[PDB]
RNA sequence: UUACUAAGUCUCAUGUACUACAU
RNA sequence: GUGUAGUAUCUGUUCUUUUCAGUGUAACAACUGAAAUGACCUCGAGGCUC
C-alpha cells in the first residue's frame, strides 16, 4: 500500500468481477487511500475471487466487505487503474 | 523492506512491460527495447505506418508492417542480407 | 581548427565571388 | 573583458556599482565579495564588461572619476630555460653572470645566486632552450676565475625533457 | 499587459477516411417492423466510425456515430446463439462490446461491458492490434505484437458476461497475425505466427493454440518452424470431406504453403507470376486472404502485393488416395485491399487500405479446378505460372465505390472564400476539389437582357394541372414575362412600362402584380390571355415602397403614412381593403409575412431607422423592437414545418445577415442569430428542398449563402457558383429535385441544381469497371502571382517517370496543340519539386531528381488558345535530395540535407548565391517556411524547428532561437513573425512562439549584430550559454504555446485570413490518412471560458453518469457509458505532450447529439447558462468562424 | 588588489532534542 | 520535580603498519593479504645503485 510498506499486491490482468471492500475502510482508493472524487471500480483476477476469499476487503484483507472499491482521478490518470489486480496478500 | 518490495515490483513491471532499466543495462539490451518500441509505434498507429508506406514506396502496406515485425528481431538485418 | 557570380559568357556560373571581382577591377 | 575596481566604501553597494558603471557601458556580470569573516563588503570589486573595448574605454573614463563616500574610486585592468651552475668563484658578480650568458643566449631574467654545502651556486633563465643548450655546450666543465664551473638544467626532475624542447619551442612561437 | 496565450479552437471538418476495421454483423433493425438480415457492415477508422448497409446491392450510409475519441486497433463483430453487436478493442486497453441502438430519432453506439487491460497508451504489451473472435462466438481473444495473449470467454445472459481473462505469456516471442480457426462447438482453437525477439538467427515459427474449454486455459499445440519469409495465416474450414485436425494457410513471399496440425500434410504451391513484372519486382506477398464455403464448395480468396486476387479450392487426388490438394487461379484482381468480407448474399465488400471501399457481386466466380493450363496444383510444388492481368474485369463486377482519399500527400487551398480544397487521387490519378460550398450544378442556361434586378416564379394559372409555370424577371425601366414547360421555354398585357415590387398567386387561379406606381389584380382567361379585373392606386397617386403576401393574404406599404391589408374573398375572387389607419408612426422600410400559409399571423415591419416591428394579426398591436445596425435591406419571414418554428430571416445592408426564433403566440424577438457576409447590401429568397423535405434561404452578396436549418441545427454557407442575382425554386418534367431557376450577377438567366449540403457530418462535397492510374501524384504547385493556377506532379511506379497536369479556372489545360491534357517526363522523378518566378513575366518550375539533379523548367499559358508549354531550361547537381525549398525574394531558397542554399537566376544553368551552415544539431530538413522573405523557420527529421534571418550584406541566415523539445515535424508554416505552426510524423499538431526577450532584442535591433557585433543579452542568456551550450546554443528557445494531438499525421497547413468571409483568421491542415480540421483563434476570454467550461463537462460526463448511476443503486450502466470507449478526454488528446491552450471542439460537437433529458443532466453543474445557450454558443463556431 | 569555498573519519568530553517503557 | 532501556544531533579532540597486490570506489574512501636487512652519494626529495 502507499502507507504499509510490507503489503504486497497482486497485479494480474483483471477479470469481471468487482472487488469488496468493508465499511471500515469505505472511501479508499485501493492504491493511494485517498478519499476524494471516485472513478473507476476496482476489478480483481479470478484468482483473487473463488470462495470466501472474494468477501474480504480488498485494503484490509480480513473484513468481509458489502461496498466496491473506487479508484480515484488521481489514480486513474496516473493509469495505476489498469496497472493490475490490487489486492493485500499479506496481512502486514 | 520497501527497497525490497521495491526489488519485486521491478521484477513484475520488467515482466509485464519487457525492458525497465534496472540499474546496470547494457546499450544492445536497452538500445534493442528503444528499436522494438520504436517499431512498435510506427506500425501499431495505421497513421505513421501509412505514412511510412508511401515514403518508403513499397507495393503494399502490409509490406511495411510485417517488414516493421521482421524488423524488430536482430537477425533479421542478416536475412535481408541473405536475400 | 562555393559561391557562384554568373560571369557574362554564361560560363561563370562556376565562378567566385571574388574571382568575379577581381574581373570586375579587370574589366 | 573585466575590470577590477578598488578603494571601495563597504557601505557601497551592489545596486550602487551597478547604477554607476552602467552609465559608462553595459555591464555583463558583477562579482562583488561578501566576507564571511565581517559580513559585509571588503571593498573591491570585479565588473565583468561585454568586451575588452568597453572594458577599456571605462578604464580610461572611470580611473579617478567617481567620488564615492569621499574615497576615490580606482580601476585597474586585470615557462622558460633554467640553468643550474654549480662551483662558481667568489669574485663572480651577478652582472658578470649576466655578461658571460648574454653571449650565448638572452636572458628572461636575472640569475639567482646562492650558497649550497660553502659552494657558489646559480639559476641562470634563457629565453630558448637551443641557446641554454649552447650555453651548455660551451660552458660545461670550463674554468672561469680560476674556478671549474658545471652547467647543466636546473632541477624542476630536470628541465630539458622531450617534451620540455616540444612546450619551450611553442612558447618561444 | 495582455496574455498572448492563443486559444485555438480545433474541428474535424471532414473525418478520416482510411478505413482500418470491419465487421459484418447485423446490428439495426431499422425502418422494417421485423426482419433479421445479415447483410450489413460496420468500418472503423481509428476514432472515426461509420456503418453501412447494402441490401439493394448498393452501399447506403446508415449513420455516421459520433467520435469515439481513441485509437481504435482492432475491431471484430461477435455472432452469439440475436442482434449482433461488435467487440471494439482500442487504446486504453479497455476490451469494449458495444452494440449500435436506437434511441430517440436517431441511431446511437451503446457500450455494453469494457474490460480494463494493460493501460492507455499504444504499447507492444497492450493486449489489442491483434484481435479474432469465435466464428461461433463462444470466446473473443486479444494478443500483443510481443508479450501476452489474452482470451475471455463469452456468455450471453439476461445481461452480458464476459469470462475472466485466459493469459498466456511468451516473453520472447513477438506475435504477428492472429487468425483464428473456425470449429464445430468442439474447442476454440487461434494460429499465430511467433518471431522471436531475443535470437541469434531471424527466426518466424508458426504455433497453433487449442483453448480447452474443460480445462480453461489455451494449450500451446503445435509449434512449427516455417522460413523467416513468412507472412500470414489463415484458417481453412473444415476438409471434413477429406483427410479435430485443423488446416492453415500460411502465406509466404513468392509461395504458398498449408500445413497440418499434427504435420501430416505440409503442401507448397508457387503463387503465379505477372508477365511484365516492371521495374523493381520484390518476391511479393499475399496480404489479404478470405475463406467462403457454399454447396460443398469452398474457395479462398489470397490477394497478393500487386492486387492479384486468387483462389483456392481442395481436391482429393482420388487417384493417390483421399488427401487434400492446393489449386491457385486467376481473378479480376483489385487494387491492394486491406481485408475482404462477403455478405451471404453474393456480394464481396472489398476494403482497400489504398483509397476506396468497393463492393462486388460475383457471378463467373472464376474458372473451373478441372483446367490444367491457367491453374496449378499440390502435385508438383515446384513450378512457375506466368500470367498477363485482365482489365476487362470478367469475374468481378464493381457495384459501389466509396470516394475516399486515404493517402493524401499535399493540397493546395483553392478559392479561399469557399474553402476550395484542391488535391490529388491517389490511385485513380483524378483531380479532387473538395468543397465547403454547397454543390451547385448548373444546366440549360440562357442569356437575358442586362440590366436585371429580382425574379419571382408563379404557378401558370392559365393551364391547370400542367407543368406551365410561369417565370417573371424584372429590370428597373421595364419588366419581362416568360413561360416555362419541360424543354419548352418561349416568351409572351400586365405592365411592362413600370418595376414590379411583388407579384404572387391568390388562392385558385388568380396572380396580383404589385409595382411601384400602382397595383394590378390579374386573372386567368382562356390560355395565352389574362384580365386585370381591379386596379389599385396606393394612398390615392405615391410610390409604394415594398409589399408582401401570403396564399390568400397581402400587404403593401406605400411612401410613409398608412399600410394597406388585403384579403381575398373565399367562394369566389375578389379583393377587399379595411378601413382603418395603421400609420406604423414612421416610413415603413419593407414588409414580410409568411406565405406558406393562407392565414399568417405576426407581420414583420422594418423601418429605415433600423428597427424592426411585429404587428399581431386584437388586430394589429406591436409587441415588439429591435434596434439593430444598419437600416435594414431586406427582410423575409419564414416558419419551418418540422418544428413549426417561425423564424424571421433578417437581412440587413453592408452584408450583415440576421435570423431570429419568433414566438407565435407572443411574437417575442429571441435567440439572436447573427452573421457576416461579404461586403454588399444582401438579398433574400424563399426555397423548398429534402437534402426529408426541406426549406432554405438563399441569400445574395458578393457571394451566395443558402442559409438552411437541419434538425435542431442550422448552417448560412456559400455556394460554389460565384454569384447569383436572384434565386428561386424550380421544377421541370425532366428530372427536377432541389432544382432552382436562378440569375447570375452578369443578368443572364440560368438554370442549376444544388445537390450536397455541408452537414456537421460531411460539411463537404468531394469534385474528381476498375480504373487504377499506374501515375502515383506526388505534390501540388500553385503560383505566386496567378491567385489560383493549381500545378499538379506525378511519379511513375516503375521505370523513373514523372508527369505535369496543370490546371487553372474550371477544368485543366490542353498541352500545346496535342490532344493530351497533361505532360510526360521521361527519366525524371520528383523527389521535391516548387515553381518560382524569377522575374515578373516569367515563370519557371523546380524539380529535384532522386539522380540528385536540380532541373528547370518554364511554364507558358496560352490565352484562348490556352495551353501550358513547359519547357526544360538548365541542368545542375545537386549534392542532397533537396527535401524541402520555397521561394524567397528573387531566388530559390532551397535545404541541403545539412545546409541551406540559396540559388539565383544564372544562364545555362543556376548559381548558388549564397549557402547558410546549419547549427550542428540539424542532420536534415524536412519542411521549412518563411515570413515576409525576412525571416524563417527550419524544420527537422530528428530535431525541431530553429528560426533564421536573413541578413542583407551578411548574405547569411542566422538562428536566434531554438525550440525546447525534439519534435518530427513534417510541415511547417507561419502565424505570425513570432509564431509558428507545425506537426508531427506522430501526429502533434503545435504552435511555438519566440519569448518577448527576444522580440524585444530582434525589434530593437538590426541582424547583422547577432552573428558579429554588439548585442546586449540579459546576464541569465550567457550563464545558460557557458552553462548549457548544447540546449541554449541558439540563446533563445520556444515557449510552448499551442500543443494538440490530432492521430493523422498533417500534410498541409494553410492560414487562411477568412474562411468565408468570417473574422476571425482560421488555419486548416489537412491529414496524410486524410482530414481537414481547423484551429479558430476565440477573441475576448469568455468565448474560452464557456468553451473551456462545456469541454470540462464532456470530459467527465460518462463519469458523473456513472457517479448518478452509483448513487440510484445505493438507494436501490458501466463507466465508459457516454464515452463508449475507457479514454478520457484530456488523456487521447493530451497523448504524447499535453494539450496547452487548445480546447477541442470535436467534443463539444458530441454535445449536439446527446438527448435533453442527458444534456440538462450535464449543464446542471454550471451556475452558467442553460443547454439552449449551450447549444448556441456550441453551433456558434461552424456559422461565425467559418 | 585577497579574484570568492571550507568541515570530514577516530577518540574521549561537553551542548541539545528525542523515542519506547514505569510510577 | 522522577526511573528504566534506547535514539538522534552539535561541538571539542585526533590522526591510526612507511610500502606493495587484490577487492572496492565515478576516483577516492574503506576492506582483504604479505613485509627488509645492510651499505653509499647530493640538496624530507632523488638512485637504468649494489
Amino acid at each position: 500500500s502507499r502507507h504499509q510498506f510490507d503489503l504486497i499486491m497482486c497485479l494480474k490482468q483483471p477479470g469481471v468481477q468487482t472487488g469488496l471492500l468493508c465499511e471500515k475502510c469505505d472511501g479508499k482508493c485501493p492504491i493511494c487511500d485517498s478519499y476524494v472524487r471516485p472513478k473507476r471500480k476496482v476489478r480483481v483476477c479470478e484468482n483473487c475471487s473463488f470462495g470466501k476469499q472474494a468477501k474480504n476487503c480488498i485494503i484490509c484483507n480480513l473484513n468481509v466487505g458489502v461496498n466496491d472499491a473506487f479508484y480515484c482521478w488521481e489514480c486513474c490518470r496516473l493509469g495505476k487503474d489498469k496497472d493490475g489486480c490490487p489486492r493485500i496478500l499479506n496481512l502486514g | 523492506a520497501e527497497k525490497q518490495r521495491q526489488l519485486k515490483l521491478q521484477k513484475i513491471y520488467k515482466q509485464k512491460y519487457i525492458g525497465l532499466g534496472d540499474e546496470s543495462t547494457t546499450r544492445e539490451q536497452w538500445q534493442r527495447n528503444v528499436r522494438n518500441d520504436t517499431l512498435n509505434t510506427l506500425q501499431g498507429h495505421s497513421a505513421s505506418l501509412e505514412y511510412v508506406s508511401l515514403s518508403r514506396g513499397d507495393l503494399s502496406i502490409r509490406d511495411t508492417r510485417i517488414h516493421l515485425l521482421k524488423s524488430m528481431s536482430p537477425g533479421y538485418k542478416a536475412y535481408l542480407r541473405e536475400e | 581548427q562555393e559561391l557562384e557570380l554568373e560571369e557574362e559568357d554564361e560560363e561563370g556560373n562556376v565562378m567566385s565571388k571574388k574571382v568575379y571581382d577581381e574581373l570586375k577591377k579587370q574589366g | 573583458n573585466t575590470v577590477y575596481v578598488g578603494n571601495i566604501d563597504p557601505r557601497i553597494t551592489k545596486e550602487q556599482l551597478y547604477e554607476l558603471f552602467i552609465q559608462i557601458n553595459p555591464v555583463l556580470r558583477i562579482k562583488y565579495p561578501k566576507d564571511k569573516v565581517l559580513q559585509a563588503y571588503q571593498g573591491y570589486a570585479f565588473i565583468e564588461f561585454y568586451n575588452q573595448g568597453d572594458a577599456q574605454y571605462a578604464i580610461k573614463i572611470m580611473n579617478n572619476t567617481v567620488r564615492l563616500y569621499d574615497r576615490l574610486i580606482k580601476v585597474r585592468q586585470v615557462p622558460i630555460a633554467k640553468l643550474f651552475i654549480k662551483n662558481l668563484a667568489d669574485s663572480i658578480d651577478s652582472d658578470q653572470l649576466v655578461k658571460i650568458f648574454n653571449k650565448f643566449g638572452k636572458l628572461i631574467r636575472e640569475p639567482e645566486i646562492f650558497y649550497l654545502s660553502k659552494l657558489k651556486c646559480a639559476y641562470v633563465y634563457f629565453e630558448d632552450f637551443e641557446k641554454a643548450d649552447l650555453a651548455i655546450k660551451s660552458l660545461n666543465n670550463q674554468l672561469v676565475a680560476n674556478n671549474r664551473i658545471t652547467v647543466d638544467y636546473a632541477f624542476k626532475n630536470g628541465k630539458g625533457n622531450a617534451k620540455y624542447g616540444d612546450d619551450v619551442d611553442r612558447l618561444l612561437n | 499587459a495582455k496574455d498572448d496565450e492563443l486559444y485555438l479552437y480545433h474541428l474535424t471538418l471532414k473525418k478520416q477516411t482510411n478505413f482500418v476495421h470491419s465487421c459484418i454483423g447485423h446490428f439495426v433493425d431499422l425502418e422494417a417492423g421485423s426482419k433479421r438480415e445479415q447483410s450489413q457492415l460496420c468500418v472503423a477508422t481509428e476514432t472515426h466510425l461509420e456503418l453501412y448497409d447494402t441490401a439493394d446491392g448498393e452501399l447506403k450510409l446508415i449513420a455516421k456515430f459520433q467520435n469515439l475519441f481513441a485509437t481504435i486497433t482492432s475491431m471484430k463483430s461477435l455472432d452469439l446463439p440475436w442482434p449482433t453487436f461488435l467487440a471494439l478493442t482500442s487504446d486504453s486497453g479497455n476490451l469494449s462490446i458495444v452494440q449500435i441502438i436506437m434511441h430517440a430519432g436517431a441511431l446511437r453506439l451503446k457500450t455494453l461491458v469494457n474490460q480494463p487491460l494493460t493501460r492507455t497508451t499504444l504499447r507492444r504489451v497492450s493486449p489489442i492490434s491483434y484481435m479474432e473472435i469465435d466464428p461461433n462466438g463462444r470466446c473473443i481473444i486479444l494478443s500483443s505484437v510481443e508479450q501476452n495473449k489474452l482470451c475471455f470467454l463469452v456468455d450471453y445472459a439476461q445481461k452480458l458476461r464476459i469470462s475472466s481473462p485466459l493469459e498466456i505469456i511468451r516473453p520472447h516471442m513477438v506475435t504477428l497475425d492472429m487468425a483464428v480457426v473456425d470449429v464445430n462447438f468442439n474447442n476454440p482453437c487461434f494460429v499465430t505466427l511467433e518471431i522471436d525477439n531475443a535470437a541469434t538467427q531471424l527466426s518466424v515459427h508458426l504455433i497453433f493454440y487449442v483453448l480447452e474449454l474443460g480445462l480453461n486455459h489455451i494449450v500451446k499445440k503445435a509449434d512449427y518452424l516455417v522460413n523467416p519469409s513468412a507472412n500470414f495465416v489463415l484458417s481453412l474450414p473444415d476438409l471434413s470431406r477429406y483427410n479435430f485436425n485443423p488446416f492453415v494457410v500460411i502465406g509466404f513471399e513468392n509461395h504458398i504453403l498449408v500445413k497440418d496440425m499434427n504435420g501430416f500434410f505440409s503442401l507448397k504451391v508457387e503463387i503465379p507470376k505477372r508477365s511484365i513484372t516492371n521495374s523493381r519486382h520484390k518476391n511479393v506477398t499475399i496480404i489479404s486472404g478470405i475463406v467462403q464455403k457454399l454447396k460443398n464448395d469452398f474457395f479462398v480468396l489470397l490477394q497478393s502485393n500487386h492486387g492479384d486476387l486468387f483462389k483456392l479450392t481442395v481436391s482429393p487426388d482420388t487417384n493417390d488416395r483421399n488427401r487434400p490438394l492446393v489449386q491457385l487461379s486467376y481473378f479480376d484482381t483489385i487494387q491492394n485491399s486491406h481485408q475482404l468480407h462477403i455478405f451471404k448474399n453474393g456480394y464481396l465488400f472489398a476494403l482497400s487500405e489504398m483509397n476506396n471501399n468497393f463492393l462486388f457481386q460475383f457471378e463467373k466466380l472464376g474458372v473451373e479446378k478441372n483446367d490444367f493450363s491457367n491453374v496449378l496444383t499440390s502435385k508438383d510444388p515446384n513450378k512457375s505460372l506466368v500470367f498477363e492481368p485482365s482489365i476487362k474485369l470478367q469475374n468481378l463486377s464493381i457495384l459501389s465505390q466509396q470516394l475516399n482519399l486515404n493517402p493524401s500527400i499535399k493540397s493546395q487551398i483553392v478559392s479561399d472564400s469557399p474553402l476550395s480544397i484542391a488535391t490529388k487521387h491517389f490511385t485513380n490519378n483524378k483531380i479532387i476539389t473538395l468543397t465547403n460550398a454547397v454543390n451547385y450544378s448548373n444546366l440549360i442556361s440562357t442569356s437575358l437582357p442586362p440590366n436585371a434586378t429580382k425574379l419571382w416564379l408563379i404557378p401558370d394559372p392559365a393551364t391547370t394541372g400542367d407543368n406551365n409555370t410561369l417565370l417573371f424577371i424584372t429590370f428597373p425601366k421595364k419588366t419581362m414575362i416568360l413561360q416555362i414547360d419541360n424543354e419548352s421555354m418561349e416568351e409572351l398585357f400586365k405592365l411592362s412600362q413600370d418595376t414590379t415590387i411583388h407579384t404572387c398567386l391568390m388562392g385558385s387561379h388568380s396572380i396580383i402584380q404589385v409595382c411601384t406606381a400602382e397595383l394590378r389584380h390579374i386573372v386567368p382567361t382562356g390560355k395565352s390571355r389574362y384580365s386585370n379585373k381591379l386596379t389599385w392606386v396606393p394612398p390615392a397617386g405615391i410610390r409604394i415602397v415594398c409589399a408582401t403576401s401570403s396564399k390568400t393574404q397581402l400587404i403593401i406599404s406605400l411612401s410613409n403614412y398608412e399600410l394597406v391589408y388585403f384579403k381575398i374573398d373565399v367562394s369566389s375572387d375578389s379583393l377587399i381593403e379595411l378601413t382603418t389607419h395603421p400609420e406604423l408612426d414612421t416610413m415603413p422600410s419593407k414588409v414580410a409575412i409568411v406565405q406558406d400559409t393562407q392565414h399568417a399571423d405576426l407581420l414583420a415591419i422594418a423601418d429605415n431607422e433600423g428597427m424592426i416591428k411585429i404587428m399581431s394579426l386584437d388586430f394589429l398591436t406591436v409587441i415588439s423592437l429591435q434596434l439593430v445596425s444598419e437600416k435594414i435591406s431586406d427582410m423575409i419571414m419564414v416558419r419551418d414545418s418540422s418544428i413549426g418554428q417561425l423564424n424571421l430571416h433578417v437581412g440587413l445592408e453592408n452584408g450583415v445577415y440576421m435570423k431570429f426564433h419568433i414566438g407565435d403566440v407572443d411574437g417575442s424577438f429571441t435567440d439572436i442569430k447573427r452573421r457576416f457576409l461579404g461586403l454588399k447590401p444582401v438579398s433574400l429568397s424563399y426555397l423548398r428542398e429534402i437534402s426529408k423535405w426541406m426549406s432554405c434561404v438563399v441569400c445574395h452578396s458578393s457571394s451566395t449563402w443558402v442559409s438552411y436549418t437541419w434538425k435542431n441545427v442550422w448552417t448560412i454557407r456559400q455556394l460554389k457558383d460565384q454569384n447569383m442575382l436572384s434565386c428561386s425554386k424550380f421544377v421541370n418534367a425532366d428530372v427536377a429535385i432541389n432544382g432552382v431557376c436562378s440569375i447570375s450577377s452578369s443578368g443572364r438567366l440560368n438554370i442549376g441544381r444544388v445537390s450536397n449540403f455541408p452537414t456537421l457530418d460531411n460539411w463537404f462535397h468531394v469534385h474528381e469497371m476498375l480504373q487504377i492510374s499506374t501515375f502515383r501524384p506526388r505534390t501540388i504547385l500553385s503560383f505566386p502571382n496567378n491567385p489560383k493556377s493549381i500545378l499538379f506532379i506525378d511519379n511513375h511506379s516503375g521505370k523513373k517517370q514523372c508527369r505535369i497536369s496543370l490546371q487553372i479556372d474550371g477544368e485543366c489545360l490542353k498541352f500545346g496543340s496535342s490532344d493530351h491534357l497533361y505532360k510526360i517526363l521521361d527519366d525524371i522523378d520528383c523527389v521535391s519539386a516548387a515553381i518560382i518566378d524569377f522575374t515578373r513575366q516569367a515563370d519557371h518550375l523546380i524539380i529535384c531528381a532522386g539522380d540528385k539533379r536540380l532541373l528547370t523548367y518554364k511554364i507558358l499559358v496560352n490565352k484562348d488558345k490556352l495551353s501550358f508549354d513547359i519547357e526544360l531550361l538548365h541542368q545542375t547537381e545537386i549534392i542532397s535530395p533537396i527535401h524541402a525549398m520555397l521561394k524567397f525574394k528573387n531566388f530559390l531558397l532551397t535545404a541541403m540535407g545539412s545546409t541551406i542554399v540559396l540559388y539565383g537566376l544564372g544562364k545555362k544553368q543556376l548559381l548558388r548565391r549564397s549557402v547558410t551552415q546549419t547549427p550542428v544539431s540539424i542532420t536534415k530538413i524536412v519542411s521549412m517556411h518563411q515570413w515576409n522573405y525576412e525571416r524563417l523557420a527550419v524544420g527537422d527529421i530528428h530535431e525541431s524547428v530553429t528560426l533564421f534571418i536573413w541578413d542583407p550584406a551578411g548574405n547569411v541566415f542566422i538562428p536566434y532561437v531554438d525550440d525546447s523539445v525534439k519534435r518530427h515535424v513534417t510541415v511547417l508554416k507561419f502565424l505570425d513573425e513570432a509564431t509558428v505552426i507545425g506537426a508531427d510524423r506522430y501526429g502533434n499538431a503545435w504552435t511555438l512562439r519566440s519569448p518577448p526577450e527576444c522580440e524585444k532584442i530582434m525589434s530593437n535591433h538590426d541582424p547583422s549584430e547577432l552573428s558579429n557585433g554588439a548585442i546586449k543579452y540579459p546576464l541569465d542568456v550567457i550563464t545558460l550559454q557557458q552553462k548549457l551550450p548544447n540546449t541554449y546554443d541558439c540563446k533563445f528557445k520556444f515557449q510552448l504555446l499551442n500543443h494538440f494531438f490530432v492521430n493523422d499525421i498533417i500534410t498541409d497547413f494553410h492560414i487562411l485570413d477568412s474562411l468565408s468571409n468570417s473574422d476571425r483568421p482560421g488555419c486548416i491542415y489537412m491529414g496524410l490518412q486524410g482530414t481537414v480540421g481547423c484551429f479558430i483563434p476565440l477573441l475576448s476570454k469568455g468565448n474560452v471560458f464557456m468553451m473551456g467550461n462545456i469541454e470540462n463537462i464532456m470530459a467527465e460526463a460518462d463519469d458523473t453518469f456513472y457517479l448518478d448511476y452509483e448513487s440510484r443503486k445505493k438507494n436501490n450502466i458501466c463507466e465508459g457509458s457516454c464515452s463508449i470507449l475507457g479514454r478520457d478526454h484530456q488523456e487521447y488528446r493530451s497523448y504524447y505532450a499535453p494539450v496547452r491552450k487548445v480546447i477541442d471542439g470535436d467534443l463539444c460537437e458530441n454535445f449536439l447529439r446527446l438527448s435533453l433529458n442527458e444534456q440538462e443532466f450535464l449543464a446542471k453543474n454550471l451556475k452558467s447558462v442553460q443547454v439552449e445557450d449551450i447549444i448556441q454558443t456550441i453551433n456558434e463556431v461552424r456559422t461565425n468562424y467559418m
